[PDB]
This record gives structure tokens, sequence and C-alpha cells, in this order.
């Protein structure tokens, strides 16, 4: 009950840490294409 | 003695037959709606030479022999010509099995469709906002260069959701047909076929039309990582992120079989590598030596 809430907020932690890992794959991602629309349009939209 | 020179003489044009069609292009591809396995066959122009295939296989069809065969090949890597069962041959087996399965007290065969099928892209939302159009972008990007000289990239804007037939024998359809006859063409030349469908954001969009898609998966998996995606492309995206997040929910409720190839690697380079991997396989599929 309340070490439930303990244990409940170190696999928020770890998941809120893998969450930052992930994010950072997908914005490299989106900057990829970010790069390839200014060298075309001229745009980062 | 007087049936094997009859055998044999039947067999030589038979072969012969096969030879010729080896440098004939594609007349026309089909998925298969039905199995069929040559094991316990007996009439095959030329002995071992019949293609076995499971159901929702695709085969390239080169000619025709006689009204129980066709000659192509099964779309599979390493896969050679021989002779494909008729419709109506495939129809004299599923009733022969029924009568037998009515013994115990105690759809057509092939569907026609592009001769490479079209890959087409969903996910992690919808279309017409910048996270999934971009990283869908980046993915076009890769494969230009990736298969250069061997791939065609067409925008479709018409809504090829409406190409089934309880539309058509019933975005204007017109164009809407226009658009698929326009896709078989471009696949006609066995180059592989890349579609930026607008319109489709769901697989279930496509399964009635006959456009056999090869269905690729953009997959973010977490909703929290999608949800400041969004968000870090400013305000006007963000104030649209709810619809956004039920689309996204929406896809990744469905059966992984419902699609081709699932990106849900998070780093760019290892979902190109993965769809490329997929793609030079289907490219070794439809280009025998």
């Amino acid at each position: 009950r309340e070490r439930v809430e303990n244990r409940r907020a170190f696999l928020k932690l770890r998941r809120q840490q893998q969450i930052e890992r992930e994010l950072n794959g997908y914005l490299e991602w989106i900057f990829k294409a970010e790069e390839v629309m200014l060298a075309e349009e001229d745009k980062n939209a | 003695e007087d049936r094997e020179a009859v055998r044999r003489e039947a067999e030589r044009q038979a072969q012969a037959q096969l030879e010729k069609a080896k440098t004939k292009p594609v007349a026309f591809a089909v998925r298969t709606n039905v199995s069929y396995s040559a094991a316990h066959e007996d009439d095959v122009p030329v002995p071992g030479m019949a293609i076995s295939f499971e159901a929702k296989d695709f085969l390239h069809v080169k000619e025709k022999f006689n009204n129980d065969w066709w000659i192509g090949r099964l779309v599979k890597e390493g896969c050679e010509i021989g002779f494909i069962p008729s419709p109506v041959k495939l129809e004299n087996m599923r009733l022969q099995h029924e009568q037998r399965a009515k013994e115990f007290k105690l759809t057509p065969p092939y569907d026609v469709v592009p001769s490479m099928r079209p890959v087409v892209l969903v996910g992690p939302s919808l279309k017409g906002y910048e996270v999934t159009d971009m990283m869908q972008k980046a993915l076009f990007d890769f494969l230009k260069h990736r298969f250069e000289g061997r791939i065609s990239i067409t925008r479709v804007t018409a809504d090829i959701s409406l190409a089934k037939r309880s539309v058509l024998n019933n975005s204007s359809l017109a164009e809407v047909q226009s658009e698929i006859e326009r896709i078989f063409e471009l696949a006609r030349t066995l180059q592989l076929v890349v579609l930026d469908a607008d319109t489709i954001n769901h697989p279930a969009q496509l399964s009635k039309t006959s456009l056999a898609p090869i269905v690729v998966y953009v997959k973010i998996s977490s909703p929290k990582v999608l949800q400041r995606l969004i968000k870090s492309r400013g305000k006007s995206q963000a104030k649209h992120l709810n619809v956004q997040m039920v689309a996204a929910d929406k896809l990744a409720q469905c059966p992984p079989e419902l699609f081709d190839v699932i990106l849900d690697e998070n780093q760019l380079e290892d979902a190109c590598e993965h769809l490329a991997d997929y793609l030079e396989a289907y490219w070794k599929a439809t280009h025998p030596p």
C-alpha cells in the first residue's frame, strides 16, 4: 500500500529514463528530415 | 512402349514452352485465395514442374499452356518458371474436396494484383501533421538513395481507399480508378513501387482494393514519447495533440499480422536497415537469375 507507491515511484523513474533515451532517437530522426527539407525547400517548417 | 513415346513427345512440347516463356515479360500477377499442393499430381505437362503455393502467395503469370495450366513462377527467392494450375482446375479441386467432406456422418482462387506490391507507409500518427510527415520523409529519402535506379516513389493525393467494389460497382471515383491503373502500370516495369498516399493512415483502408500493398508501420511504441515529439514541434502542432494521440492509439491496437513490416526501432538508421533488408529480399523474389 505504502510500499506499493515506493515501488511504483521506482518503476516510474525507470520508465522515465527509457523515455528520454527513446525520445532522443526520434528527435535525431526528425532532424534528419529537417536537414533535407532545408536542402530542398529551404524550410524547417 | 507406345505410351512412353506419346508421353515423351507431349512433354518435349511442354518443356519447349517453359523455356520459351522464360524470356517473356510478366503478363500479369495474381494473389492467391487458396492453397495448392502438387503432391499426388499426375497430369502436369512436365512431371515435377507444377508450382505449389499457400493462400495469400503471389504468382507472376507469363503464359497460358492449356485450360488446366498456366505458365509462370511463385514470387519467392530462388523459385523458377513452371506450371501454375488455372482457376478452372482449382475449382474442380474445391468441389472434389467438398464431396469428400460431406461424406462424414459417418471466392475466386486468384485476384489480379500489381506485378510489384506497392509500398505504403502508415504511422506513427496522422498524415498532414509534422511528426508523421517528417518521420516518413526521412524514410522516403533513404529509399531513393538505397534503391536508386530501382525504385519509383510517387505521391497519391486521391483517396484510393474508395477503390472497392461496393463503391465502384454501385475524391471523384474516376480519379481514384485512374490512379489505381497508374499504379498497376508503374509496377509493370517491375521496379519497386513506393506510394506516398495522403489519405491512407490505417491498413484496413486498402484491404478491399486490388493493390495488395506492402504495409509498413512506422511505430512509436511509447505514448509519452509521441506526446513529447509533438510538443517539440511548437504550439500549432501541439494544439492538435489529442487527435494525433487517438490515431496512434488506434494503430497500436492492430494485430501485427495486418502489417508487412513494423518499424519500431527508435534510431533512424536501424529502421532504415530493417526496411531495406525487407525490400532487398522482395527485390530478389521478383527478379530471378
